[PDB]
């Protein structure tokens, strides 16, 4: 699942990102093997995929 | 007192699922190496476990 948490989910091309990309953040089972790449996002973070 | 000194978390370290982080703003977790403090903003009310 991934959710923005403000104007609800993600997007199509957010979502296809963060199964690529390297800024939004997640918990654990996502991060060993998927590469929560950790963007140290202080303000604004980006939309966070967990389980 | 100066015995010992806290420091900053990186990211590579994690939280432990432990309590209930309900409007927090400083808590402590010893290591095997130091002790480590985290942080949020004056407002940022910290209502959730994650970071």
């Amino acid at each position: 699942v991934c959710y923005k948490e403000g104007t609800g989910p993600c997007s199509e091309s957010e979502e296809k990102a963060c199964k690529t990309s390297g800024s939004c953040r997640g918990d654990m089972q996502f991060c060993k093997v998927a590469g929560c790449e950790h963007g140290e996002e202080a303000s604004e973070a980006k939309c966070r995929c967990s389980l | 007192l100066g015995m010992l000194v806290v420091k900053k978390a990186k990211g590579s370290d994690m939280i432990v699922p432990g309590p209930s982080y309900k409007g927090k703003v400083l808590f402590e977790r010893p290591t095997f190496d130091g002790y480590v403090g985290w942080g949020c903003g004056s407002g940022k009310s910290r209502t959730e476990s994650g970071e």
